[PDB]
RNA sequence: GGAUAGUGGCCUACCAUGGUUUCAACGGGUAACGGGGAAUAAGGGUUCGAUUCCGGAGAGGGAGCCUGAGAAACGGCUACCA
RNA sequence: GCGGUAAUUCCAGCUCCAAUAGCGUAUAUUAAAGUUGUUGCAGUUAAAAAGCUCGUAGUUGAACUUUGGGCCCGGUUGGCCGGUCGGAUUUCCAACGGGGCCUUUCCUUCUGGCUAACCUUGAGUCCUUGUGGCUCUUGGCGAACCAGGACUUUUACUUUGAAAAAAUUAGAGUGUUCAAAGCAGGCGUAUUGCUCGAAUAUAUUAGCAUGGAAUAAUAGAAUAGGACG
RNA sequence: AGGGGAUCGAAGAUGAUCAGAUACCGUCGUAGUCUUAACCAUAAACUAUGCCGACUAGGGAUCGGGUGGUGUUUUUUUAAUGACCCACUCGGCACCUUACGAGAAAUCAAAGUCUUUGGGUUCUGGGGGGAGUAUGGUCGCAAGGCUGAAACUUAAAGGAAUUG
């Protein structure tokens, strides 16, 4: 019959052998070793607000060639931190060092966007405002 | 499981209520009550004819039997007048449709009127808390032993 | 199976349709019946017993001509043996293997054979022990083991 | 293979095999149609005029085509010995 | 092959097939009633003795165990019932 | 070691319906295998069997037609639950309209329907189409 | 025996050596209150339930208590800690 | 994967698609996933069979014991008729189930209480030449279950049923103008009221109640320390 | 830890080669190689393929056992023997041809009787790298054995076959 055990009363066996081979599902380990509440700068939670240390430029990976533009971040909630790029052009601009920008995920479960080495995050809004606003110009950058 | 002695407390055993006046010269000395504790279990006459006190005694004590009639194999006699069965059984799981053996063990209170040894079913009769663990009684024993008597020596 | 090997020997008795008869067979269950107990003195497992029987005399079966196996016919004699015959000759092979491996510790193909048929042992006797020829706590013991059998 | 109110619906009841009585379906380009002759009183094979068996792809890949034929043509009546039922 | 009569297989392929596998199996040893005309009364033996048989009155001999099949001794008769 | 003696001839009989024969010899018999081989004939799916009685446990000889593509057996012999049997029929019979899973009831070994005229239940033995 | 509204190692005294455990005891974790339920729609499942109803626990953390039919109450008190 | 000078991916203009009072994005989970696999995977070489064998826990485990035949009772669909002023039931027919019998056959058991049922019969007969039919006391049915004594090898499975919160789900009824809802509402003499409602199902593992006696366990008479009396 | 230490020979030293040449070839030769007492527990320890049971298909060899023969040869006086021949039958190590079937294929009488999916049972795997790494435990005289993660990274890595 290869493998399982089929007797009408070895549920135990069969119950229990899941229970473990479970833990080489990636997601379900994940989950119960509370990886995201654990690892992770984010608490957990979908955004984080916090505050720029640098403007960097990183240079892109191959065979693509630029340079991608991002901010060092310090989570508010968390001390950790954090590489996040700025998209779409201009944008960097926008930003300056010490401002208060909102972070979000790059729709990967982590793992870094593209030919963007190491970042994991990118900027949604700066000084409240929100980045795409300003980018069109439906809104201005607030006070100082 | 008491025997011998029966006066071998510091308190004088006796049951509640149960005068002989001494002025009255008996041949039985000490007069007994007893009682059929119902649902149909004979009071074996090893309470009737015995002479220990045991207040727990569902056919001589104060205890009443009520709710659960449950039965078990004898497990472990090594207490005082009480032993622990172990009851088994297979559980269902629904994902799996299967079942795995469960168990639990009970452990109940035993009047001297039995004579209990391990591996003897039994069937115990709920009660009220008697103490710590104990919330039933033994009620009737159902096997005898494991035919004993026919494992012996040599022609 | 070959319980302990990878050994696949169909090979058996086959025995008769003829649950009774051979009408050839003349004599009678006294007859055998006697004859067992004879060779049950001297000294002779069911076995043998059987063997002998069956060459010697005209004994096909000794079931089919009286309705008993010959264990039986012993144990309802008084004639039965301590211990079932095959725990016995269990035994006995185990005590000389080992009385081997005393004299030749660097055998390890001995302690290797040892184990098997203690183990055969083992789990004969929870059988014996079980349906209730053999008390519940009979042990068998390399110690004691070997005045077991003599 | 009816239908609500009596009616043969859906095309093509197919053949079957004499042998083994499985279908014989249509890429089935394996199989065969043996015709036998109806003779007459001296020799004369009235033509037109069969005894027929029809035999799966499988068995005659089986190799089983020959002795199954025997076995067929005479429990039919034009085979006297050849075959046997014991073996 | 692919239709015949398991229920009454041939006299000489039920012959040639092991003492098991045929259709009800039973033995194929027989029973001898052996003579060595030094005596009068015969004894009777199983064709494979394992045990070698000695007559009657005489420790003369019979047979000798083999493989199988015993190999009776000498100047011997026999018959099979 | 030999461990169901049932899903030992369900498989013989299968294995000569696909060989293309007409005669399994199945060993070691039993009553089961009989009340088996007796709803696979009462809904003709094989011909007729004998019992021959070596004195042992038994020969059967199933005489079949190849009107059966397949008969099968359920390893562990769940339980069953009057409302369930739609469910088993369902995942492994081949159309609503044919074709029996037979299984064991209190009142009888018997094909899924029948086992709906009488309105019984119990363990799952196996099928036939 | 005391204590309770009352059973009961609840507590005490005396006495015994017991009770649980691979059918997982005991220990650890829980970003754990439990249930009615919720989400996903072949089925089998997977995941979720702080949160309109039921039950439970708490009222900054602990403990103690008055009143009373009912509280170990906190929009009652007394103490310690913060 | 596009962008290094004709960019079908960038920045725009034009044009165009999709969804539309909504549409994007992040995170989570669910389906897709037979990539957790009871149903339902894979393991020669892709990831993966312990160097080998013993072996306890665990899971598993050959066949065999009331089978076959005969008789009775009354059901619920369906047919061929309809008798009738849409549906009706008797005779006819199958077919599918249920009950109780006799075949050597515990039905736990005695002690009456009881009887519903015929081996009865006491008369004869409505009426088709009569076993087509039931009222009907005076020898002869046990079990239908009362209740008291005396006693009961153990289970698993399965059927049916009780006991069960509402909202939620499934679902009937009803024209909230539709609908999500809601449990309303509907009829007149609308001048002194008539009236239908507020269903049903699910509800499981455990516990209880009960019908079953296949499948699967368990116990019994071998030093007879057997069984009926 | 003794004994042994012929042979070959990790280390080391040379002769050559080479741009180099810590090597490949040649020399020397320590430990080792063998053995007893006790360790170590690993090999591509391989059939890279769990065990028990059943079923499904053809052929010639052969190994062990057994049955059958007015077989051959051994001669003596026929026998008895023993070896040999032919038919069979278990049970071995295999090979052959097919393929009803299976597979991604290579190929496979099992790797077959599986969406027509259930005989019993044990074990392991769940993208690649990180890594058999850290860590704890445990075993060992050591060397090391067993148990054995995650962070982070990454769009392939891999298999079999085809054509070049
Ligand atoms: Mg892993
Ligand atoms: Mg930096
Ligand atoms: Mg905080
Ligand atoms: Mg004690
Ligand atoms: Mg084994
Ligand atoms: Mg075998
Ligand atoms: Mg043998
Ligand atoms: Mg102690
Ligand atoms: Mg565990
Ligand atoms: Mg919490
Ligand atoms: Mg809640
Ligand atoms: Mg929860
Ligand atoms: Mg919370
Ligand atoms: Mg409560
Ligand atoms: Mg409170
Ligand atoms: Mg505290
Ligand atoms: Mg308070
Ligand atoms: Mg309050
Ligand atoms: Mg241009
Ligand atoms: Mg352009
Ligand atoms: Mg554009
Ligand atoms: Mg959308
Ligand atoms: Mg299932
Ligand atoms: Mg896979
Ligand atoms: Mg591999
Ligand atoms: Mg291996
Ligand atoms: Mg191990
Ligand atoms: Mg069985
Ligand atoms: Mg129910
Ligand atoms: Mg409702
Ligand atoms: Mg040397
Ligand atoms: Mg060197
Ligand atoms: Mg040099
Ligand atoms: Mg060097
Ligand atoms: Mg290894
Ligand atoms: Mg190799
Ligand atoms: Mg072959
Ligand atoms: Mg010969
Ligand atoms: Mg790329
Ligand atoms: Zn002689």
């Amino acid at each position: 019959g290869k493998g399982k055990p089929r007797g009408l009363n070895s549920a135990r066996k069969l119950r229990v052998h899941r229970r473990n081979n479970r833990w080489a599902e990636n997601n379900y380990k994940k989950r119960l070793l509370g990886t995201a509440f654990k690892s992770s700068p984010f608490g957990g939670s979908s955004h984080a607000k916090g505050i720029v240390l640098e403007k960097l430029g990183i240079e892109s990976k191959q065979p693509n060639s630029a340079i991608r533009k991002c901010v060092r971040v310090q989570l508010i909630k968390n001390g950790k931190k954090v590489t996040a790029f700025v998209p779409n052009d201009g944008c960097l601009n926008f930003v300056d060092e010490n401002d208060e920008v909102l972070l979000a995920g790059f729709g990967r479960k982590g793992k870094a966007k593209g030919d963007i080495p190491g970042v994991r995050f990118k900027v949604v809004k700066v000084s409240g405002v929100s980045l795409l606003a300003l980018w069109k110009e439906k809104k201005e950058k607030p006070r100082s | 499981s008491t025997e011998l002695t029966v006066q071998s407390e510091r308190a004088f055993q006796k049951q509640p209520h149960i005068f002989n006046n001494p002025k009255v010269k008996t041949s039985k000395r000490t007069k007994r009550w007893y009682k059929n504790a119902g649902l149909g279990f004979k009071t074996p006459k090893t309470a009737i004819e015995g002479s220990y006190i045991d207040k727990k005694c569902p056919f001589t004590g104060l205890v009443s039997i009520r709710g659960k009639i449950l039965t078990g194999t004898v497990v472990s006699t090594k207490m005082h007048r009480t032993i622990v069965i172990r009851r088994a059984y297979l559980h269902y799981i629904p994902k799996y449709n299967r079942y795995e053996k469960r168990h639990k063990n009970v452990p109940v209170h035993v009047s001297p009127a039995f004579r209990v040894q391990v591996g003897d079913i039994v069937t115990v009769g709920q009660c009220r808390p008697i103490s710590k663990t104990v919330r039933f009684n033994v009620v009737k024993v159902s096997a005898a032993a494991g035919k004993a008597n026919k494992q012996f020596a040599k022609f | 199976g070959r319980m302990h090997s990878a050994g696949k020997g169909i090979s058996s008795s086959a025995i008769p349709y003829s649950r009774n008869a051979p009408a050839w067979f003349k004599l009678s269950s006294e007859s055998v019946i006697e004859q067992i107990v004879k060779y049950a003195r001297k000294g002779l497992t069911p076995s043998q017993i059987g063997v002998l029987l069956r060459d010697a005399h005209g004994v096909t079966q000794a079931r089919v001509i009286t309705g008993n196996k010959i264990m039986r016919i012993l144990k309802s004699n008084g004639l039965a043996p301590e211990i079932p015959e095959d725990l016995y000759y269990l035994i006995k092979k185990a005590v000389s293997v080992r009385k081997h491996l005393e004299r030749n510790r660097k055998d390890k193909d001995a302690k290797f054979r040892l184990i098997l048929i203690e183990s055969r042992i083992h789990r004969l006797a929870r059988y014996y022990r079980t349906v209730a020829v053999l008390p519940p706590n009979w042990k068998y013991e390399s110690a004691t083991a070997s005045a077991l059998v003599n | 293979m009816e239908n609500d109110k009596g009616q043969l619906v859906e095309l093509y009841v197919p053949r079957k095999c004499s042998a083994t009585n499985r279908i014989i379906k249509a890429d089935d380009h394996a199989s065969v149609q043996i015709n036998v002759a109806k003779v007459d009183e001296e020799g004369r094979a009235i033509p037109g005029e069969y005894v027929t068996y029809a035999l799966s792809g499988y068995v005659r890949s089986r190799g089983e085509s020959d002795d199954s034929l025997n076995r067929l043509a005479q429990n039919d009546g034009l085979l006297k010995n050849v075959w046997s039922y014991s073996r | 092959v692919l239709v015949q009569d398991l229920l009454h297989p041939t006299a000489a392929s039920e012959a040639r097939k092991h003492k098991l596998k045929t259709l009800v199996q039973g033995p194929r040893s027989y029973f001898l009633d052996v003579k060595c005309p030094g005596c009068l009364n015969i004894t009777t033996v199983f064709s494979h003795a394992q045990t070698a048989v000695t007559c009657e009155s005489c420790s003369t001999i019979l047979c000798t165990p083999t493989g199988g099949k015993a190999k009776l001794s000498e100047g011997t008769s026999f018959r099979r019932k | 070691t030999r461990s169901s003696v049932l899903a030992d001839a369900l498989n013989a009989i299968n294995n000569a319906e696909k060989t293309g024969k007409r005669q399994v010899l199945i060993r070691p018999s039993s009553k089961v295998i009989i009340k088996f081989l007796q709803v696979m004939q009462k809904h003709g799916y094989i011909g007729e069997f004998e019992y021959i009685d070596d004195h042992r446990s038994g020969k059967i000889v199933v005489q079949l037609n190849g009107r059966l593509n397949k008969c099968g057996v359920i390893s562990p012999r769940f339980n069953v639950k009057i409302g369930d049997i739609e469910k088993w029929t369902a995942n492994l019979l081949p159309a609503r309209q044919f074709g029996y899973v037979i299984l064991t009831t209190s009142a009888g070994i018997m094909d899924h329907e029948e086992a709906r005229r009488k309105h019984v239940s119990g363990k799952i033995l196996g099928f036939v189409y």
